RNA sequence: UCAGGCGAUGUUU
DNA sequence: CAGCTAGCCATGCACATCGCCTGGAAT
DNA sequence: ATTCAGGCATGGCTAGCTG
């Protein structure tokens, strides 16, 4: 379901992103809560309220990434070993038809569309762990199987 | 007229002489001439008569014979009240096993005979047999028999043998038994018990049996033989509208007793078979049961319709018994009740209240005043006079309400604001008027609230209601030191518009010689409300020795400014108002303003604010437009895009690049992003929309639109309130907690179709369920802890001790959440602190710390202050002045006598209602896991080393090679501020004396990993290395290169079952090598089952990671809850997996393998060896073999038991712990609570202990006791020639060091009945008043206020 | 109800939390008076004496 | 709504509850802790003494009221005499002791 | 005449004892005769006992003072 | 006739009484117009096309 | 004047 | 003969108010 | 006109199974 392999670079990104969100992001919107709170009502207030609904959400969202970096695997290899298809690898791969598509595979935590966006879960990566230039790879898709041809490969 | 309450069993002979008569007949009345009964449960000549002073024969009536009974019904003359004392009795034929003794769990009864209650039922049953007196036959002494097995016994053995079945049984048993020659024996065998289950049950049992002997008491006393009943008018026989009567239930209870008594003593006679009087006795058995109990057996006797009729335990028990229903607060008269209203014309010490109100409450005043002006003769007229209500009433009563405080109350009281007082001033109409600065401190809004009015009787009374509970004198809650009187929500808004400037109005451009000319200029209407303008004004400044002086200048302001300058009393500075003045401003406004000038002028002060308040507001007239909540024009582009992109994700997934939870948070983050670019350009569109000319062209200011400035004061609402009137509102999570997935796009203002509303719906529902759950929960917490801290008042004014706890700013290793300052505020120093100009001293030992210190303290870069608490306080049931710091709610030290446990708790409880119910609390673990692989050094200083054993690699780093190394914060001074462990083989970015500063990360390693870091550089060779035997090579697919795994001997071949792979360094040849300079042989032995990446024909460096250990770590703090977690942490539970620790300090090793688990042993230095313990082997071992260390130590990893902490480390430690760990839960949700109730609590927490050695004390070894008691022995022991006492402290929940009282009718008020009136009465236990709960219940005084001077004066008495 | 021309302005205090004010013009015209209707009952029993 | 000196309950001469029974407030369980937060002793005392259930207790202060000698005077309440004939009715033996 | 009580609080630092001290000159004003020091202005006895407080001539020394000149009879 | 209080608004997120008011403003509008064109008595044809 | 049922009004994620 | 150990009971569950209604079946 | 069938959390305890 899962794979706890993560690559450097993001770790640290996410590391960062969590210190972020628990030194500046979580006091001030403290500050709010214990401001309104001093107010009469709480059945009849909504700032109290949506504030606290605030932090409800901040707080699920450091939760998950804490177990996260409990929980992480990292792998931060070199291109010492290369020829195959198996994990932080740009790979361009072409239809038969004209389609082309240019990606980077790496860990479930980096898909947010940027540089390199793609996870090992798909089944595009499955039915990719490793290859050779110049061959065949198949997937099964909802809409039925598919096809494509590696062009190139450059891990870093 | 009395002391202390005497409890104990009652004896046949002790009941006989309570009664007068005797019940015979179950009648009630006649239903038709309604005089009782004769000789029943309303009879006159055993219980009295009717009215007053007549015999019910009606022979004589009068005074005159006062005293003689009757001598044709005989029946005794004397005031009807009788019969509420008087009582009766019964006499069963049978004898009667009573229920308390027989089900309480534990039963008394059943561990006296060391019997199974199960076979104790069945003999009180009849359906079994049990001996007595077997005497020299086949049989035993307790051997319960059944039917046939008596039977064939009674064949054989008819004679002198002797066994029977019923109460009579027990009673010959009990009555049997003796008590001297059992406590021999069981001392006997408590010499010779090795086993600690067996060890617990007879100590039990011991204990129970020295104690009935020390108490004059008798086992037998146990069986009821003669049963009382209850005087006539406790079960009153109320008429009803009809010729019926209200049927009572103890009524019933005891005519079904009566009846099944007569029967059987009816069938005593004709000598009927056996069976039949055996049905008969089980019947009674079974129905005095369910008088003295009604539920405790099988189903539970009905009544009239469905439900079981209330019997006496219930009289007593549960939250409609007695004591929670008319002992701890009755009704009470001379009061009244009514609405509520505003009325802004009156200073904060008055309030409204209504004529007829008060003319019907004061009416025995008016009576008075009355006939004391000569207006009526007697009481007759007085009261025709105010009913009719005539003219001279009224001036009257405005005489006598001129200045005399009353009360008000609203109905949840949670803290000790909930009751204020007043003086009247009389109004028209029928609704009490109440001033507005208080409608915060009520917490009670004009919804259509009520509110209940009190009215003083007696003289010392009035005196209290002025001198403490008017209105003037609580400006601060005792909770924390922030004001109560916050101006609340108009005013601010008022004040706001008042003090602003715009950029170019009328009259800009002048110069003004006075704030007067300035009011005239803005009533003329020549100048705007706002526009900068330099002006002269002159301040006061109190600088020199308690003395004003004066200064004037030209300062540049704005007009309405100005005008607000008129009211700032004499002492201020000038810049306090020279700014917008929110919410906050004029918070510490007036905070300085009572820290700088005393009380009066801060309550006329405050006053002024509210009237001019008002009337600028009113003169503004902010009102609120639809045109003005201004949707941004890029909303609609925005959700566009939003829309684009979810279609181009759906494409990739039916392309085939994602899977469905990837497509799920995917969208749901894109949609999100959405959601924040939209709140940002609708906030920036407003806030600083307005733009204008300035004479010039053009220049941006702050807005005037309404909503603006009504979120920007901090009147109501905020940016995300005026997110939802304008933005998007987010997204909706659905009853699974499952956040759905397609955002609602609109707004508040645009309409909205069906779903979308649907939804919201969804959310708000659940919410208010949760309201409900969680006011219940905090309810009961709230309770729970005042009747466990009830009982402490401050007693004595000083200790004078030299103990005290250590205070530092509290770091997250980076930034400091809560200042030492904040820390320290109030409470008293210990020690002295010298300067850090050390041999140089600042402060006194023994001073308080107001603002003044506090800034002396700052100006010097103070590091920690030992400060004296009150957890470790030398006071004889008290808690003494100085240990407990400034009295918030007050300037000054506390007075002496101000309870303190009382107000500590209810501030504890107050706020618990903001918490949450089912989150999961990791504000314990947010930094740690952030700083597992890097060390966090907290404050500036150069870094040293503590026993070092590193190198410095080719790489050109340090790396450690033992753990004996310690991380120290050198400081600009010499000392030692920080300190840290050192992980194996660290990373060190610094080095030693290497000046940094601080918070620097410097370290890095994986967290799950072991290095194997070599000494020096070369190859590596597969030295004692073959695949099969010793290891394995696994094929690793998503990393490319494989690795080596370690076959463990439980998975490896037999042959090299025990071969230990090797690794030794060669070089290029493989010549060799040994260690560095010794002759030593320079080859690492492997441990199982790790991973060696490296292979044949490798370099390496001097410390560098050859293998690797594969470390695994759990950390399931998922057990956090909130709520639930201060409730166990005042429970003091033992968490899920306890972490275990150190017990004493020494060296460690392993013993015995799977004994279903493993053993662990540690050896002293030179001390007694041989402890051990089991451990579970799955669990994570954060130790090895050749580690010493101190005890106390940890050892493993999860949460900290209370338990071990305070019998391990000190008191000091628990309560920090405990302190920390609630602090930190509230703080996440934003509540102050100073740290004095919290230590206060944790006090009352571990007020009992137990004993080691008895030394010359007068106690049982293995003994429980209350510390004082036996504190205060022991020092008057040693103060003769003899040898002291030996304890332990020992800490236990508050549900339960309520209980273990000395008082018991403190517990018999609180969470049950039945356990604590059985154990007092088979204790015979005294009990002095000695606290609040009791003198509040007999009504007398209490030793808490005033009453302390009384109780003071009548302990001299004596 | 009824239906009354209203605005929306702090006034002197009088509705500070939510406290609705109303001028005497309402209450001339009669436009909240309100009917009640109680209903009391004495009862002739026969009791002996 | 308002009271000054009304009925009586029977069984614990306390004052009743409600308003058609013309009868007066309730001072609850909270309010007397708040009392005792503050340090107001005697407040107590004649608020569930003096107001509520001795006898004796109120007769004396309403003569004593009406010719201006502001002066309670305690005695015993009457609940919880009731409360000690309630305990009795069981096997128990409670009681006062000596002064 | 009366909003609070601090100058009393000052002139007896306890808060309490004051309670004590007020009434016990207040019952002498109001059951037996001894008229007042200061002059009145149509105000109660207790007013009146806490505004002769904070003039600062009575106290429960001067109180046990005046109470054994009494009794001397 | 009646005078309420701004502040609530916001705080309780309810901003219809706000649209119900403006509404009604038209409404007695119409009315008004109404009243003064049947008081100045007019043709019929006038409050046809009105 | 007691006990229960029902409903309703407040504070109360 | 000892250390769990799972399964079965006891006891606990905020405060204040207002209105209405109904109080044994067989002989 | 007398008479006899929707809860939870927790703690405490008791048979009952492995060494
Ligand atoms: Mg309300
Ligand atoms: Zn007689
Ligand atoms: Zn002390």
């Amino acid at each position: 379901m899962k794979t706890p392999l993560v690559t450097r670079e993001g770790y640290e990104k996410l590391k960062q992103e969590l210190n972020y969100l628990w030194r500046e992001e979580r006091p001030e919107v403290t500050k709010k809560v214990t401001w309104a709170a001093s107010l009469g009502d709480r059945s009849e207030n909504a700032d109290y309220q949506y504030n606290k609904k605030r932090l409800r959400e901040i707080d699920r969202r450091v939760r998950y990434l804490t177990k996260c970096m409990e929980n992480l695997k990292i792998v931060d290899y070199s291109p010492q070993q290369e020829g195959k298809v198996f994990f932080g690898a740009w790979v361009e791969i072409e239809n038969d038809d004209g389609v082309t598509h240019r990606f980077r595979i790496v860990g479930y935590d980096e898909i947010f569309g940027r540089k390199d966006y793609i996870s090992i879960d798909s089944p595009m990566a499955r039915a990719l762990l490793k290859k050779e230039v110049g061959d065949l790879a198949v997937v099964n898709t909802p809409a039925g199987e598919a096809s494509w041809y590696v062009n190139a490969i450059e891990y870093v | 007229e009395f002391d202390a309450i005497k409890i104990a069993l009652a004896s046949p002979d002790m009941i006989r002489s309570w009664s007068f008569g005797e019940v015979k007949k179950p009648e009630t009345i006649n239903y038709r001439t309604f005089k009782p009964e004769r000789d029943g449960l309303f009879c006159a000549r055993i219980f009295g008569p009717v009215k007053d002073y007549e015999c019910l024969c009606g022979k004589y009536k009068r005074l005159k014979h006062r005293g003689v009974i009757c001598e044709k019904c005989g029946v005794e003359v004397t005031q009807t009240k009788v019969r509420r004392e008087r009582m009766g009795h019964i006499e069963l034929a049978s004898p009667t096993a009573h229920i308390w003794f027989l089900k309480s769990l534990p039963s008394r009864i059943g561990l006296l005979l060391d019997m199974p209650l199960r076979d104790i039922e069945r003999v009180l049953y009849f359906e079994s047999y049990v001996v007595i007196e077997g005497g020299m036959t086949n049989l035993e002494r307790q051997q319960i028999l059944t039917e046939e097995q008596y039977l064939d016994a009674l064949e054989e053995f008819g004679d002198e043998f002797d066994a029977k079945m019923g109460a009579e049984a027990i009673q010959a048993l009990l009555k049997s038994m003796d008590l001297e020659q059992e406590c021999e024996q069981l001392r006997e065998e408590l010499n010779e018990t090795n086993s600690e289950t067996k060890r617990k049950k007879l100590t039990k049992r011991i204990k129970l049996l020295e104690a009935f002997v020390q108490s004059g008491n008798k086992p037998e006393w146990m069986i009821l033989t003669v049963l009382p009943v209850l005087p006539p008018d406790l079960r009153p026989l109320v008429p009803l509208d009809g010729g019926r009567f209200a049927t009572s239930d103890l009524n019933d209870l005891y005519r079904r007793v009566i009846n099944r008594n007569n029967r059987l003593k009816r069938l005593l006679d004709l000598a009927a078979p056996d069976i039949i009087v055996r049905n008969e006795k089980r019947m009674l058995q079974e129905a005095v049961d369910a008088l003295l109990d009604n539920g405790r057996r099988g189903r539970a006797i009905t009544g009239s319709n469905k439900r079981p009729l209330k019997s006496l335990a219930d009289m007593i028990k549960g939250k409609q018994g007695r004591f929670r229903q008319n002992l701890l607060g009755k009704r009470v008269d001379y009061s009244g009740r009514s609405v509520i209203t505003v009325g802004p014309y009156l200073r904060l010490h008055q309030c409204g209240l209504p004529k007829k109100m008060a003319l019907e409450l004061f009416k025995p005043f008016i009576y008075g005043k009355l006939e004391l002006r000569g207006l009526a003769t007697t009481i007759k007229a007085a009261k025709k006079m105010v009913e009719r209500e005539e003219a001279v009433v009224w001036d009257i009563l405005d005489e006598v309400i001129r200045e005399h405080p009353v009360l008000l109350n609203r109905a949840p009281t949670l803290h000790r604001l909930g009751i204020q007082a007043f003086e009247p001033v009389l109004i028209e109409g029928k609704a009490i008027q109440l001033h507005p600065l208080v409608c915060a401190a009520y917490n009670a809004d004009f919804d259509g609230d009520q509110m209940a009015v009190h009215v003083p009787l007696t003289l010392e009374a009035q005196l209290e209601a002025r001198a403490l509970m008017m209105s003037t004198n609580n400006i601060l809650s005792p909770a924390n030191g922030e004001p109560i009187i916050v101006p609340s929500q108009d005013v601010v808004l008022g004040l706001y518009y008042m003090t602003r400037d715009c950029v170019n109005a009328k009259g800009e451009g002048m110069v003004l010689t006075g704030p007067k000319e300035a009011e005239r200029l803005y009533r003329s209407g020549l100048a705007s409300l706002h526009a900068r303008v330099k002006v002269r004004i002159t301040e006061y400044e109190k600088d020199a020795n308690g003395e004003l002086v004066a200064k004037t200048s030209l300062k540049d302001t704005t007009v309405g400014r100005a005008i607000l300058w008129m009211i700032v009393p004499k002492g201020l500075p000038y810049s306090i108002v020279n700014q917008a003045l929110g919410k906050k401003a004029i918070s510490k406004m007036l905070n300085t303003c009572y820290r700088i000038l005393g009380l009066k002028p801060t309550v006329i002060f405050a006053d002024q604010i509210m009237y001019t308040g008002f009337a600028y507001a009113a003169r503004s007239g902010a009102s609120v437009g639809i045109d003005d909540m201004v949707i941004p024009e890029k909303k609609h582009e925005i959700i566009s895009e939003a829309e684009a992109e979810v279609a181009e994700i759906q494409e990739q997934f039916q392309s085939g690049l994602v899977t469905a939870g990837e497509r799920y948070n995917k969208v749901i983050d894109i949609w999100a992003a959405a959601n924040d670019r939209v709140s940002k350009a609708m906030m920036d569109n407003l806030q600083t929309e307005t733009v204008i000319n300035r004479d010039g062209q053009e220049e941006k200011q702050v807005s005037f639109n309404s909503i603006y400035m009504m979120a920007d004061s901090g009147a109501r609402g905020s940016a995300a309130q005026i997110r939802q009137l304008a933005g998007m509102r987010g997204l909706m999570a659905k009853p699974d907690g499952s956040i759905i997935e397609t955002p609602i796009t609109a707004n508040f203002r645009e309409g909205l179709n069906v779903l979308q509303y649907f939804i919201s719906t969804h959310g708000a529902r659940k919410g208010l369920a949760d309201t409900a759950l969680k006011t219940a929960n905090s309810g009961y917490l709230t309770r729970r802890l005042v009747d466990v801290a009830q009982d402490l008042v401050v007693t004595e004014d000083d200790c004078g001790t030299h103990e005290g706890i250590m205070m530092t700013p509290v770091i997250e290793g980076g930034d400091v959440k809560e200042p030492l300052r904040d820390r320290v505020l109030g409470r008293v120093t210990a020690e002295d602190v010298l300067k850090p100009g050390t041999a140089d001293i600042l402060v006194p030992r023994n001073t308080l710390l107001h603002e003044q210190w506090c800034d002396l303290l700052e100006e010097n870069s103070v590091d920690a202050v030992k400060v004296r608490s009150v957890v470790s306080c030398d006071t004889d049931f008290g808690v003494c002045a100085h240990c407990y710091g400034r009295d918030l709610a007050r300037g000054h030290i506390i007075n002496k006598g101000e309870a303190i446990g009382v107000i500590a708790a209810q501030s504890i409880g107050e706020p618990g209602t903001q918490l949450t119910m089912r989150t999961f609390h990791i504000g314990g673990a947010a930094s740690r896991a952030a700083a597992e692989s890097s060390i966090q050094v907290k404050n500036k200083g150069s870094i040293k080393l503590s026993n070092v054993k590193s190198v410095v690699n080719s790489s050109g780093k340090l790396v450690i090679t033992s753990r004996n190394t310690e991380l120290k914060l050198i400081d600009e001074f010499g000392r030692t501020k920080e300190s840290y462990k050192v992980p194996y083989g660290a990373v060190l970015a610094k080095g030693d004396g290497e000046q940094v500063a601080g918070g620097e990360t410097v370290a890095n390693w994986d967290p799950h990993t072991m290095p194997v870091i070599t000494e020096v550089s070369g190859f590596v060779r597969f030295t004692d290395m073959i695949d099969g035997q010793t290891i394995t090579r696994q094929t690793d697919e998503l990393t490319g290169l494989s690795s080596l795994v370690v076959l463990d001997s439980a998975e490896r071949t037999a042959g090299g079952k025990d071969l230990r792979p090797a690794l030794k360094i060669v070089d290029a040849q493989g010549n060799d090598v040994l260690i560095p300079g010794t002759d030593m042989p320079a080859q690492y032995f492997l441990p199982g089952k790790a991973i060696v990446q490296l292979e044949d024909g490798v370099q390496i460096s001097s410390g560098d990671t050859l293998a690797r250990i594969p470390q695994e770590s759990g950390g399931t703090k998922d057990i956090t809850g909130g709520l639930p977690r201060v409730a166990d942490l005042f429970e003091a539970r033992r968490p899920k997996e306890p972490a275990i620790l150190a017990e004493i300090s020494g060296i460690v090793s392993f013993g015995k393998e799977t004994k279903g688990k493993r053993r662990l042993v540690i050896t002293p230095v030179d001390g007694s060896d041989p402890y051990e313990e089991m451990i579970p082997k799955w669990r994570q071992l954060n130790v090895f073999e050749g580690e010493r260390v101190e005890r106390g130590d940890v050892i493993s990893d999860g949460p900290e038991a209370p338990h071990d902490i305070l019998r391990l480390r000190g008191v000091h430690a628990v309560t920090r712990y405990i302190v920390n760990e609630v602090q930190d839960v509230y703080r996440l949700q934003g509540v102050k609570i100073n740290d004095k109730h919290i230590e206060v609590i944790v006090r009352q927490m571990l007020r009992k202990a137990t004993i080691v050695n008895a030394g010359s004390s007068d106690f049982l070894e293995g003994e429980q006791v209350e510390y004082s008691r036996v504190k205060i022995a022991n020092r008057e022991l040693e103060a003769n020639g003899k040898v002291g006492a030996t304890y332990s402290r020992d800490l236990l929940g508050i549900t339960k060091a309520s209980l273990a009282t000395e008082s018991f009718i403190s517990a018999a008020s609180f969470q049950e009945t039945t356990r604590v009136l059985t154990e007092a009465a088979v204790a015979g236990k005294r009990d002095e008043l000695r606290g609040l709960k009791e003198n509040v219940i007999v009504g007398r005084l209490i030793p808490a206020g005033t009453g302390y001077a009384y109780h003071q004066d009548r302990m001299r008495r004596r | 109800g009824q239906n009354m021309r209203v605005a929306f302005m702090p006034w002197n205090g009088y509705n500070f939390e939510d406290s609705i004010l109303v001028s005497e013009r309402v209450v001339q015209e009669d436009r909240f008076t309100t009917i009640h209707i109680q209903e009391l009952a004495c009862v002739s029993r026969d009791t002996k004496l | 709504h308002a009271r000054s000196t009304g009925s009586y309950s029977l069984v614990t001469q306390q004052p009743l509850g409600g308003k058609a029974q013309f009868g007066g407030q309730r001072f609850g369980e909270m309010e007397v802790w708040a009392l005792e937060a503050y340090g107001a002793a005697y407040t107590l005392q004649e608020m569930l003494t003096v107001k509520s259930d001795d006898v004796n207790g109120r007769t004396k202060m309403y003569k004593n009221i009406v010719d201006g000698n502001h002066q309670m005077e305690p005695g015993m309440p009457e609940s919880f005499n009731v409360l000690l004939k309630e305990i009795r009715s069981l096997g128990i033996n409670i009681e006062l002791e000596d002064e | 005449a009366r909003v609070t009580v601090q100058d009393a609080v000052e002139k007896i630092g306890n808060r309490f004892d004051l309670v004590l001290v007020a009434a016990r000159r207040a019952r002498q004003m109001q059951v037996g005769g001894k008229d007042p020091l200061v002059p009145e202005e149509n105000d109660k006895t207790t007013v009146i006992a806490l505004r002769e407080i904070e003039e600062g001539l009575i106290n429960n020394q001067i109180l046990d003072v005046r109470e054994r000149q009494e009794q001397q009879e | 006739d009646i005078v309420l209080n701004p502040l609530g608004v916001p705080s309780r997120m309810n901003i219809g009484q706000i649209l119900e008011t403006h509404l009604g403003m038209a409404a007695k509008g119409i009315g008004d117009k109404i009243n003064a064109m049947l008081k100045q008595q007019q043709e019929v044809a006038k409050l046809r096309e009105f």
